[PDB]
DNA sequence: ATCGATGTATATATCTGACACGTGCCTGGAGACTAGGGAGTAATCCCCTTGGCGGTTAAAACGCGGGGGACAGCGCGTACGTGCGTTTAAGCGGTGCTAGAGCTGTCTACGACCAATTGAGCGGCCT
DNA sequence: AGGCCGCTCAATTGGTCGTAGACAGCTCTAGCACCGCTTAAACGCACGTACGCGCTGTCCCCCGCGTTTTAACCGCCAAGGGGATTACTCCCTAGTCTCCAGGCACGTGTCAGATATATACATCGAT
């Protein structure tokens, strides 16, 4: 267990995120568990989307995920809505829903 | 080559179809020039700051970089085209 | 022979372009829009085309988002067809000048 | 020259998740601008509470606080959560 | 005499658009915000500037609100304002789902 | 309480606004988006205070959490 | 003093000590402390001079926050500027909209 | 006691360029100090962004003056733009 | 209300252009060590927040009478949707050319660090 | 709040050193332009009908005025919690050198899905 990612137990690289909380101007100094905790979080946040997004392309009966399926992953879950609600995903397209008082009577 | 009055180029059956994919159901016929009116006032306004940014580099071609920087600064950020 | 009743092709058309994620514009005639459009600004200005997409995806999705506010208003006056000033009310309640 | 990317862990990651699923490269350059715009949300936030109080480094309570602020409720608390185990684990070994 | 409805309704408009002061009582307001901020964490003190800060935040949203929903309720040929005005401006400004 | 919002206040602040004639449901409503508001708005500064090690709620703390919302104030040693 | 070398009424070496100190590059220029506060004095100008005028306009001596949202509000480029920005104190502009008007 | 840093005097000595006889109060004085910090932020994180994204450890006057062009609208930013310059080189000159 | 016209998701071949595995290698990350200063800890002072008493009186609550406005219903006429035939130019696949983004080498001028000095501006009281 | 007194701490001046970048050269990817061809999509036309819009009647529920009440605002007094400041020291991070392996560029095989297309089934609309 040289790498730093393996002695916390984690798949993104520590190292890099602790050399770009360095070489990105962000303050004098960076502690020593910044980048472990931020690497933690971002690793979290990536596996909650691919699961969604795979769960999706299951759905269709496909093998390989594109970017509908992280578009409809995206959007159909509340608070993943919430914290990308200003966010463009190209060749993504819109939810399908259509308005009550325009369907036939 | 100089260029006029190619806002025309955004044709009615476009203009239909964008508005299908939005829901709508009836559309009047005074739509398409309030669209494209709507449209390039849009456009003038990112193409103006993705422009500085390239003035800025001393550079002669516009990036997808500085389209990227610019939709950021209206906060409409865009995924896909580089982070 | 046979015609269908108003109103049952456009729920069709609807579902359709709702089911897909193509792109709605043609591309040369956005191209060179764009380019008009950048003359203004500075001359003999070069593009890649990676650009040109992004910008094509841009617009194309700010208008797709005008035009569900805009059917909003529209129901919101007991109506079903959109007209311009659904488009005014919805710039100027979203804060566009 | 090279270029940095994020594609070899969203690989790992998407591996561990789904074993028997694959990733185009459309999908693949949204997920690097994902983890982009996030850390640098992280990181802004970051920095504004360490100039607000006036300290010159930022630590990993400061990290906690801007996890705490961005993310919505059960997300930041599962966030906060893997963090904080993240962290012991490092320190303990 | 008797005042026909709609000029008493101006009188205030033009009496309330011309000053700067405070609307809402102080004291009702004070407590209010203490009792939200009890659910955060127990036992909190608070300086009389940020109890006014709070107020006048709340006051000038509120009066933009009001706007939008005037501006709404004429879009559908009214004259009074309704709770749905209220849910189309939130709807489109982007604040409720 | 939320009740000690009155009739009368709201409608003040509704003829700021320029509404001329208000609806009887009105006001159950403006409790409602005042409140979500509020709340919004105090969970930021009380996050801003806690993690200064703090036990009094400043105005420094509200500035921060507005400009948070994009809702910047003046006035108050911004 | 480095600002009566550029004839300038704000601090120059105040701004070089807060660019510097303020965590936004590695190094500062010489010129760009210069740039800056000339832009700040010009814009501080501007909006004093509009406020002065609104307050005169009113029969007052002094200026109170009401001429300064009035001085905001009126200039299209400052209420562009200033366009999410809430003054304390400010109040609103006057204005009913037509169909309210009596008839 | 604090030592609080405020814009004030300078303020004032302007006030007193372009309106000899005025006063001002102190709640408009406040307002001011908010109005100068909020611009300076704004000018210096565009300019740092700007300085960091063409792979520049600098900040000059280049990049303020294209800050200045981004934030400002057209007939403003111009007139910016010409005071900075006129001020960036009577310093120069003089010594 | 059966039935005819038209649209829709399905089964399958195929065929490909892109997904995923391999290998060389260089550039960045892991390991050990020193040295200085940021911040964690404990004490002290006093400012400002919380709590309580009583007064006057401004504002909220209640009730009633009356008219203005919201809403349902009716009828008409205009503007939009549908389908069909014709015209247009967009998309595809090549070719060739060259401007300009990009990498390498250097050497020059510019900004950071530091020692000493001073007067400009923040703090406090006045009219 | 405009003005003045006090002084102390941050701005001014000058010199040295290290290096960021300005400039010049050179290679080569990718943007621009041209040619022909096929057909997919845009244009124009005519008809019919369904929805936008005006008008009218009713009933209801908002507004304005007067009376009673209730608790907000004000002034004064008491007490203590906790915010701001100061001093000391210690341990945590930056900077340096060495060395090595993880990840990036280029290469390549083969397979999941996009087309073409016949078909059972859904659905809508006229007699």
């Amino acid at each position: 267990a040289k790498t730093r990612s393996s002695r916390a137990g984690l798949q993104f690289p520590v190292g890099r995120v602790h050399r770009l909380l360095r070489k990105g101007n962000y303050a004098e100094r960076v502690g020593a568990g910044a980048p472990v905790y931020l690497a933690a979080v971002l690793e979290y946040l990536t596996a909650e989307i691919l699961e969604l997004a795979g769960n999706a392309a299951r759905d269709n009966k496909k093998t390989r995920i594109i970017p509908r399926h992280l578009q409809l992953a995206v959007r159909n879950d509340e608070e993943l809505n919430k914290l990308l609600g200003r966010v463009t995903i190209a060749q993504g397209g819109v939810l399908p829903n259509i308005q009550s008082v325009l369907l036939p009577k | 080559k100089v260029l006029r009055d190619n806002i025309q180029g955004i044709t009615k059956p476009a203009i239909r179809r964008l508005a299908r994919r939005g829901g709508v159901k009836r559309i009047s016929g005074l739509i398409y020039e309030e669209t494209r009116g709507v449209l390039k006032v849009f456009l003038e306004n990112v193409i103006r700051d993705a422009v500085t940014y390239t003035e800025h580099a001393k550079r002669k071609t516009v990036t997808a970089m500085d389209v990227v920087y610019a939709l950021k600064r209206q906060g409409r950020t865009l995924y896909g085209f580089g982070g | 022979p046979h015609r269908y009743r108003p109103g049952t092709v456009a729920l069709r058309e609807i579902r359709r372009y709702q089911k897909s994620t193509e792109l709605l514009i043609r591309k040369l005639p956005f191209q060179r829009l764009v380019r008009e459009i950048a003359q203004d600004f500075k001359t003999d200005l070069r593009f890649q085309s990676s650009a040109v997409m992004a910008l094509q995806e841009a617009s194309e999705a700010y208008l797709v988002a005008l035009f569900e506010d805009t059917n909003l208003c529209a129901i919101h006056a007991k109506r079903v067809t959109i007209m311009p000033k659904d488009i005014q009310l919805a710039r100027r309640i979203r804060g566009e000048r | 020259t090279r270029k940095e990317s994020y594609a070899i862990y969203v690989y790992k990651v998407l591996k561990q998740v789904h074993p028997d699923t694959g990733i185009s490269s459309k999908a693949m350059s949204i997920m690097n601008s994902f983890v982009n715009d996030v850390f640098e949300r992280i990181a802004g936030e970051a920095s504004r509470l360490a100039h607000y109080n006036k300290r010159s480094t930022i630590t990993s309570r400061e990290i906690q606080t801007a996890v705490r602020l961005l993310l919505p409720g059960e997300l930041a608390k599962h966030a906060v959560s893997e963090g904080t185990k993240a962290v012991t684990k490092y320190t303990s070994a």
